[PDB]
């Protein structure tokens, strides 16, 4: 899966590899799969672009995709 | 480089006889392309063994070839009177050249 | 030397007119932002691999580059395609030419045909014996490197020569830099405008964003998460196992049996 | 020509009648693939390739898609998506000599199989073994070409046969090679059954402002149907609008 | 049925040359390599060389190089062997032997000619 803000804002993307471990494949391991390219932020926020298993992604701050 | 072949091999009827054929490491011991020919007096030679141990069609199972090191061997089991003839070995010798052996007369004692 | 291929190397996959449509096609294209070898013609005409097709581009001011040689040995022992353009006459031959140790031009044939400021890009590929030539000429004003932009190459010639081409060499006029790229079986989404001109393209294997654009058949992707492909680990080697029984089956005594 | 050096003729910009060819009973083999001969004298092609060579009787069956043998592997290989016809006839009266005709050759040894429509006329020494040959014929270094006997008293399977393989390509382009028939006048703004270079359909032909490039001959819609054509006699672009229809 | 028919016996003097022919029949002459072997009376076999009737290529053993010449005429399916600068110990029966391998030289002979006696007397 490709996690992306609209092309009217930025061409930066994050890639979600569904239901895999971060082995065979800035790497964040979640229960939805291995998420590569999104920065892990301790602060929680409202869901923007849903990933699954409680994890959502958004484009925030200089700006980058966070999970 | 000639192939060394004993001058005379012999045996009694029904016995087994072996005819050797000693070359060098660049003909007999270099390639698995040793052949054997049988020539009765005044007749053209007849191919009996090629590729060391393969038999052409029509050649009796009594004739069998083999090779060890730089020395090949033609064995004739169950010697019979009609087997009395001259036997020549042959081998590829490198550089697109083949060579023969000196020849062995096989006499039924 | 190397430069950035950016978005060069897109040609019309066929000769069908299309307009106001996004068309997905698979063909041998130059991957976007790939490495292309940068050659110089100052103060150098080696033989390069042909592989599965070659992307060629050159910049000219005095028409120094006048031809190409394609073949395997280029030494009169096999057939080698020779294309020469001298002034106003394009000459194509597939003779078994005897070439010099260093072929150049000073200032058993089966086929014959006779017909910086300028960038001349070419694609040479061989499909089932057909030598397909694409090109596009455009004015430029740049000496240092390839101009940035997008321009599609139309087909012009298709020669059914049937020659197995693995290496090639260029021909220089001696009293003009050129680039050599290689084609890959990439899928491209081609955007045809109202006039049938290709104005953009997406290399479906350039990156996950390009994969998303190809999956949605659009050049714009809305904010969200999209499923575009499937990850699969590929095998590295084969494993062949059989019982180690050296006995040959006695088919000889079945077929060549004495009596039936 | 010899099968290893099979000749190829490219036919273009002409008019041919395949019906007379099919009518002629000189041919012993005439199997077509992807198109039938009865439906061949009403189809236009952009190019026609005529490959010709000579083989023997029992090798005629090897000139087909997905066949194996010395000829199909090492001399002349046809693709699996082949679209065309294979024609052959017994040429024993022409290609046989009393002492044997040794001018027709075939490739007997080759390291790998030919690609479709590839020709290999090299005379390099075939390195069968591990030692290189350096262009010297001899032990494990074979000449790759062997000659047919071709004597009049040969069996039919060993007699010479002249083979002509016609392959048709439908390049999206001005189809020049057509069968027969005259042309007619073109009627605009009326529902007509049109045939442009072999492409048929029903629709209204009107004037258009679509600037086709000099190399483009046909346009297509999303459904892959024809959108517009270039008139083969006057290089103008005509739109094809399906004839008026609607529910009742 | 394979047949290799050679020319008749020849009598020569030292310093002369001789040409032996070998006409094949019953098979595609170009399909099998042809070998030439000689045998002195009472002595053993001696390999001389081979020729490919297809390509025309030859190879001669070292001791006969410069004196032997092997040719063929495909239109009559005949192989020729020419030996120049004859000497006394060249007196032998010269035979053409067909290689049993198809379009390859492997040194195994399955068909022989009747032989051509070439006598180089004093
Ligand atoms: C007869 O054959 C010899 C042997 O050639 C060698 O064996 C071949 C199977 C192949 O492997 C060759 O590459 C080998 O060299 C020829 O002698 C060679 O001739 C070449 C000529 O290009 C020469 O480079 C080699 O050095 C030669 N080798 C030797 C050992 O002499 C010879 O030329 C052939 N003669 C004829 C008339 O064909
Ligand atoms: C086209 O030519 C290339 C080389 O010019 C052939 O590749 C060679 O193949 C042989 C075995 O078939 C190998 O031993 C060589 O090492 C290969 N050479 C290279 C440079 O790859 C290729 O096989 C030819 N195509 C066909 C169909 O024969
Ligand atoms: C991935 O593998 C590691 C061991 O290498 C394991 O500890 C981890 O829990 C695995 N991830 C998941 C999601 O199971
Ligand atoms: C995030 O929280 C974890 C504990 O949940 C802590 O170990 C880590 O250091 C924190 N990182 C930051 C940048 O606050
Ligand atoms: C291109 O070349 C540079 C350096 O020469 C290298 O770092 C880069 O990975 C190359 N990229 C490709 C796609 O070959
Ligand atoms: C160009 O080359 C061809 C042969 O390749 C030659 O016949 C011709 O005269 C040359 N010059 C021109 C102006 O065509
Ligand atoms: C060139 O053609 C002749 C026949 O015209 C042929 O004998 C020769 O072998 C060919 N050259 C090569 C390299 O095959
Ligand atoms: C198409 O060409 C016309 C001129 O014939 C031009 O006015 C128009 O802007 C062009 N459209 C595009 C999309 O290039
Ligand atoms: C063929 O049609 C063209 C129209 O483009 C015309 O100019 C030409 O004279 C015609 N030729 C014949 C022989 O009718």
């Amino acid at each position: 899966s490709v996690i992306t803000p609209g092309t009217n804002t930025s061409n930066q993307v994050a890639v979600l590899y569904q239901d895999v471990n971060c082995t065979e494949v800035n790497v964040f391991q979640t229960r939805a799969g291995c998420l590569i390219g999104a920065e892990h932020v301790n602060n929680s926020y409202e869901c923007d672009i849903p990933i699954g298993a409680g994890i959502c992604a958004s484009y925030q701050t200089s700006q980058s995709i966070i999970a | 480089a000639v192939l060394t072949q004993p001058p005379s091999a012999s045996g009694s009827p029904g016995q087994s006889v072996t005819i050797s054929c000693t070359g060098t490491s660049s003909d007999v011991g270099g390639y698995n392309y040793v052949s054997w020919y049988q020539q009765h007096p005044g007749k053209a030679p007849k191919l009996m063994i090629y590729e060391v141990s393969k038999r052409p069609s029509g050649v009796p199972d009594r004739f069998s070839g083999s090779k060890s090191g730089n020395t090949a061997s033609l064995t004739v089991s169950g010697l019979q009177a009609e087997d009395e003839a001259d036997y020549y070995c042959s081998s590829y010798a490198g550089s697109n050249h083949w060579v023969f052996g000196g020849g062995t007369k096989l006499t039924v004692l | 030397a190397y430069t950035n291929s950016f978005t060069r190397g897109v040609y019309y996959p066929d000769k069908v007119f299309r307009s106001s449509v996004l068309h997905s096609t698979q063909d041998l294209f130059l991957p976007f932002f790939s490495n292309v070898t940068w050659f110089h013609a100052i103060h150098d005409n080696p033989v390069l691999p042909f592989n599965d097709g070659v992307y060629f581009a050159s910049t000219e001011k005095s028409n120094i580059i006048r031809g190409w040689i394609f073949g395997t040995t280029l030494d009169s022992k096999t057939q080698s395609l020779l294309i020469v353009n001298n002034a106003t006459n394009v000459v194509i031959k597939v003779c078994e030419f005897q070439f010099c140790n260093d072929p150049f031009l000073g200032v058993n044939c089966t086929f014959e045909y006779v017909s910086f400021k300028n960038l001349r890009e070419f694609v040479f590929k061989n499909i089932d014996g057909y030598f397909k030539i694409y090109s596009k000429h455009t004015p430029i004003n740049l000496v240092r490197d390839l101009p940035q932009g997008f321009s599609a190459l139309e087909p012009l010639v298709d020669l059914p020569i049937g020659i197995n081409i693995t290496r090639f060499q260029t021909l220089l006029a001696l009293h003009a830099a050129y680039y050599v790229g290689y084609l890959q079986p990439r899928t491209f989404l081609l955007k045809y405008n109202e006039n049938g001109t290709i104005t953009d393209a997406v290399d479906c294997a350039l990156d996950p964003l390009s994969e998303t654009k190809c999956t949605l058949k659009s050049f714009t992707v809305e904010k969200g998460i999209y499923q575009t492909s499937n990850f699969r680990v590929q095998p590295t080697e084969s494993i062949v196992r059989f019982p180690n029984i050296t006995n040959l089956c006695p088919f000889g005594e079945v077929f060549n049996a004495t009596r039936f | 020509a010899s099968v290893y050096a099979w000749n190829r003729k490219r036919i273009s910009n002409c008019v041919a009648d395949y019906s007379v060819l099919y009518n002629s009973a000189s041919f012993s083999t005439f199997k077509c693939y992807g198109v039938s001969p009865t439906k061949l004298n009403d189809l236009c092609f952009t190019n026609v390739y005529a490959d010709s060579f000579v083989i023997r009787g029992d090798e005629v069956r090897q000139i087909a898609p997905g066949q194996t043998g010395k000829i199909a592997d090492y001399n002349y290989k046809l693709p699996d998506d082949f679209t065309g016809c294979v024609i052959a006839w017994n040429s024993n009266n022409l290609d046989s000599k009393v002492g044997g005709n040794y001018n027709y050759l075939y490739r007997l040894f080759r390291k790998s199989n030919l690609k479709p429509f590839e020709r290999d006329i090299s005379t390099e020494i075939y390195q069968a073994g591990s030692t290189p040959c350096n262009g010297v014929e001899g032990f494990n270094c074979y000449f790759p070409l062997q000659s047919y006997g071709f004597q009049p008293t040969n069996g039919v399977g060993y007699q010479p046969y002249r083979v002509v393989v016609l392959s048709f390509e439908l390049l999206h382009a001005p189809a020049t090679v057509c069968g027969p028939k005259k042309s007619t006048n073109l009627v605009k703004n009326k529902c007509v059954n049109f045939n442009f270079n072999g492409l048929t359909g029903t629709g209204v032909l009107t004037e258009s402002n679509k600037k086709f490039l000099p190399f483009q001959q046909f346009g297509r819609d999303i459904a892959d149907t024809t959108d517009a054509v270039r008139d083969p006699q006057t290089l103008e672009i005509l739109d094809i609008t399906p004839c008026s229809f609607g529910g009742v | 049925q394979v047949q290799l028919v050679q020319s008749g016996a020849e009598v020569k003097k030292p310093g002369a040359s001789v040409k032996v022919s070998c006409k094949a029949s019953g098979y595609t002459f170009t399909g099998y390599y042809m070998h030439w072997v000689r045998q002195a009376p009472g002595q053993g076999l001696e390999w001389m060389g081979w020729i490919n009737p297809n390509s025309g290529g030859t190879n001669y053993t070292q001791k006969f190089q410069g004196r032997v010449t092997m040719t063929r005429d495909t239109s009559i399916s005949t192989a020729y062997m020419e030996l120049s600068r004859l000497r006394s110990d060249d007196t032998a029966v010269y035979s053409c032997a067909r290689d049993m391998a198809f379009s390859m030289v492997r040194g195994s002979f399955d068909y022989w000619g009747q032989g051509t006696l070439v006598t180089v007397s004093s």
